[PDB]
């Protein structure tokens, strides 16, 4: 599912590597704006651009997707609400 | 017990007894049976094996296992040689190398050297299903985690816990703070790692604590 989810938003076959929960809160700031739940946060390396590419999505059982970021060697964000 | 350090049994029989953990065994059993879970069977418990229950000297808290093939081997953020360091453990890797003088990424993302001088490392659920994220949440669990990490709070004195995250500082939260020394950051994760986890120093800091009992140091650089 989440790969196919990240292929179709970004053109990028990648794999996931871990899924990290992450409180409203802890993730409002960095987006700017708020989820109304938890967030597993989905990251996948992409080697060729040197890219850390996030899909953020709701807790399991539903994982709906949230939010897209993809983040550069030095941390800035490009953020895509989904 | 099968996979399970004695110095660890010991002290927590009492927990394997229990409906809730009897319950979660065969939840286990029940999807091994019809699915791969992760880590293997023999590795869920591996953070009991690493060193015994007395010589734990720092605490760091994890979620719950990676999903992918061979990632997780049952001690938080480490991964199997040779699996590529996710991305939170490269960010780890990275502020270990301003935090610690003489840290050298060590080509590979195995942490057991951590844990055989004591370092804690404790995903708070053990298990999952493979491709599934959190999938075995709240199944008994965190109920015995819980356990691990207060009889820790209770019977021990000095530990230095490093609660990286929300989840983890509110697992943390009932850590008994007169005997035991707590610091907090936001996750590695690359969501959050520039935002506080980069610049915590949160290993030389741990050994700064650990110096005040006359506790030798962690040596971060043996991986």
């Amino acid at each position: 599912n989440l790969s196919d989810i990240i292929e179709k938003e970004t053109g990028k076959q990648l794999v996931i590597q871990e899924s990290i929960l992450m409180l409203p809160e802890e993730v409002e700031e960095v987006i700017g704006n708020k989820p109304e739940s938890d967030i597993l946060v989905h990251t996948a390396y992409d080697e060729s651009t040197d890219e850390n590419v996030m899909l953020l999505t709701s807790d399991a059982p539903e994982y709906k997707p949230w939010a897209l970021v993809i983040q550069d060697s030095n941390g800035e964000n490009k953020i895509k609400m989904l | 017990m099968e996979f399970f350090g004695e110095t660890w049994r010991r002290e927590l029989a009492a927990e394997f007894e229990k409906p809730y953990f009897k319950q979660l065994m065969s939840f286990v059993a029940d999807e091994r049976s019809r699915h791969t879970v992760y880590p293997p069977a023999d590795q869920v418990y591996s953070w009991t094996e690493m060193c015994d229950i007395q010589d734990v000297k720092v605490v760091i808290l994890g979620q719950d296992p990676y999903h992918g093939p061979n990632q997780a081997h049952g001690l938080c953020f480490s991964v199997q040689k040779p699996v590529p360091p996710p991305p939170s453990l490269v960010n780890i890797y990275k502020e270990l190398c301003t935090d610690i003088d003489g840290f050298k990424h060590p080509g590979h993302g195995d942490l057991s050297g951590w844990a055989k001088q004591g370092v804690l490392l404790l995903n708070a659920v053990l298990t999952v299903r493979a491709h599934q994220a959190n999938s075995h949440k709240d199944r008994g669990w965190e109920t015995f985690t819980d356990a691990v990490i207060k009889w820790l709070s209770v019977n021990r004195e000095g530990v230095v816990f490093l609660l990286w995250g929300s989840y983890a500082h509110k697992k943390g939260a009932t850590i008994d703070r007169k005997r035991h020394h707590v610091l907090q950051a936001v996750h590695p994760s690359p969501l959050s790692a520039h935002r506080g986890f980069l610049g915590c120093k949160h290993f030389s800091k741990a050994n700064g604590l650990l110096k005040l009992s006359g506790t030798e140091p962690i040596n971060w650089r043996a991986l």
